[PDB]
């Protein structure tokens, strides 16, 4: 909009036509206005008033104003335009000059104010094509033959069955002059968290079918004080787990350097908002990167199979804990006899598994064995999926200190690290 | 004549119409609504109002409650579900008044889809055998068939 109102007007005090975009209150709003504009104030001449910011716009044209109102701002000339182009209207519109003329087409005249201006924007030109838009049309038309014919066929038809059925700049210059540790408390102003998971599918034959471990070092940092730091990064991983820093982090800094640093060192790293500064992914085919291998041998021995699970450390560095390998169960058969095992177990008879658990697996203690007996077939046994949690990262990548950008100074630093499981599984 | 075609209308009881007028089918959403078409003959010309027969609509049509002069009950003849429901219904129109101004046509729509009822066993089970203060033959269409229907109609304009 850019008028409520738009009315008509004729000197009577009292504006010959008029239409009222919203309606809400009453008339006295529009009622009101009538009543003043008829008074005129007694005021001489101006064929524009404002007051009290609004703009009472309008424009004898003889013994006739035509009139617009409006409060805020606008620009002038397209206005007059209007008023003028008003002047040039009418007797095409509505015929000639007498109310009446008007009075019977007045329907017309309304229309005009909608189709002339939409809200306050002037829509076009051509009165005559202004005319076309409606009742005054084609295409209904164009329609309505073909369409009215081709029902009258049928129709016709039908009949029958019926019947029978630089400078820029000079001015800018110018111008321009298991839980983790959860509470802040328990953590250093400077924080990383560094988490992988690996997911890995292994065929019962002891064949890697995939490998993926996917690891990430979070940079959380509470006081500002903390914001321009480089993060030193020990790596010993033999492994070719390929590294990407993030893309505000300096990539040379990091190659050279092994350094985490921004690439602005002048930069701060957000507060209070975690950074993905580093992330590494290992995607392989080679089992010797298997970190657990599991051997389950089922065999049947005649009438009652038994079956017998071992499992190995690859990597010495790591220290296993909680490790729980789920093994299935047939069911209706009963509970499976449990013979010599390293660790304990838990059998479950809804889910029909034996969960085997521990013993802690470390560098000291890579292997372990489980044997027990239920009647079944060795496919009954699989998968057998492997859970475990380990303190210690799988790649060997760690953050050994924190130092200022300025000065180099170390700073103290927490760090919780975790490998995670997403899945572990041996067909 | 306002000839009336109720039942809930979207089912293709307004099919059943969309056919009758351009020759063509439901391409409209099921039509609660009036559908209007004059059809001209003995040029009486018979303004069709095909209305649902759904909720508010079978609730309300008390304007429309004024006097009777043709009646199509365009039919699924594969409900015979509601039509019991319908007979009881069905007695308000007997009970009306205006409704005893019109010489009938209870069409079987529906036929080809699944099937139909006895051209009796219908005829009780509206309630349909028995009036006479009216005419009362009885005409099948289907929705995808009838004819000789107009002999049904031969009579009805001319009773």
């Amino acid at each position: 909009m850019v008028l409520l109102a738009a009315a008509v007007c004729t000197k009577a005090g009292k504006a010959i036509v008029s239409r009222q975009f919203v309606e809400m209150t009453r008339t006295r709003i529009e009622g009101l206005l009538a009543a003043f504009p008829k008074l005129m104030n007694t005021g001489k001449q101006h064929t524009f008033v404002e007051t009290e910011s609004v703009r009472y716009v309008y424009q004898p044209m003889e013994k006739l104003y035509m009139v617009l109102i409006t409060t805020k701002n606008s620009n002038i000339l397209e206005d007059l335009e209007t008023l003028r182009l008003f002047s040039r209207v009418i007797p095409e519109y509505c015929r000639a000059l007498e109310e009446n003329e008007i009075s019977e087409h007045c329907f017309d005249l309304i229309f005009a104010f909608d189709e002339i201006v939409a809200l306050g924007y002037r829509e076009n030109v051509n009165l005559a094509q202004i005319r076309t838009f409606t009742e005054m049309d084609s295409h209904e038309e164009k329609v309505f033959r073909a369409v009215r014919e081709t029902q009258e066929r049928e129709a016709k038809a039908e009949m029958r069955r019926k019947a029978k059925e630089k400078e820029v700049d000079n001015f800018v210059d110018k111008l321009k002059s298991t839980k983790v540790h959860a509470p802040p408390i328990n953590m250093e102003s400077v924080h990383m968290k560094i988490e992988e998971k690996i997911t890995l599918t292994c065929g019962r034959d002891g064949g890697l079918q995939n490998m993926e471990l996917h690891g990430m070092i979070m940079l959380r940092i509470s006081d500002d004080k903390f914001g321009r730091i480089r993060l030193h990064v020990e790596n010993e991983d033999k492994k070719g787990v390929q590294l990407q820093t993030h893309p505000n982090v300096d990539k040379k800094l990091f190659t050279a350097e092994s350094l985490i640093g921004l690439k602005n060192p002048e930069k701060s790293f957000p507060v209070n908002s975690d950074v993905g500064v580093l992330k590494w992914r290992l995607q392989t085919t080679e089992e010797s990167f298997i970190p657990l291998t599991i051997n389950c041998w089922p065999s049947e021995s005649g009438n009652g199979c038994d079956v017998n699970i071992e499992y190995e450390l690859q990597e010495d560095n790591l220290e296993l804990n909680d490790v729980v390998i789920t093994i299935p169960l047939p069911s209706g058969v009963g509970a499976p006899v449990i013979g010599e095992i390293d660790g304990e177990y838990r059998h479950d008879s809804r889910r029909n598994t034996l969960e085997w658990c521990l013993p802690v697996i470390d560098a000291k203690n890579k292997s372990g064995s489980l044997e027990f007996s239920i009647p079944g077939q060795p496919n009954d046994f699989f998968p057998v999926q492997v859970s475990f949690i380990s303190k210690k990262n799988y790649c060997n990548i760690q953050v050994t200190k924190v130092t200022q950008v300025d000065g180099n100074s170390p700073v103290r630093f927490s760090t919780e690290t975790t490998f995670l499981v997403d899945k572990y599984e041996i067909l | 004549m306002r000839i009336l075609m109720v039942g809930l209308d979207g089912a293709g009881k307004t099919t059943v119409l969309y056919k009758l007028k351009l020759g063509e089918v439901i391409t409209t959403i099921p039509t609660i609504g009036f559908n209007v078409e004059t059809v001209q003959y003995k040029n009486i010309s018979f303004t069709v109002w095909d209305v649902g027969g759904q909720d508010r609509i079978r609730s309300l049509w008390r304007h429309y409650y004024r006097n009777t002069e043709g009646v199509i009950f365009v039919v699924d003849s594969n409900d015979r579900s509601r039509i019991g429901e319908a007979r009881e219904v069905m007695q308000r129109m007997l009970n009306e008044d205006e409704l005893r101004n019109a010489a009938w046509l209870v069409f079987a729509n529906k036929q080809d889809l699944p099937e139909a009822m006895s051209a009796a066993e219908i005829t009780e089970k509206l309630g349909l055998h028995s009036i006479r203060n009216r005419p009362w033959f009885i005409q099948a269409t289907c929705a995808t068939s009838g004819e000789g229907l107009y002999e049904g109609l031969e009579w009805l304009s001319n009773s």
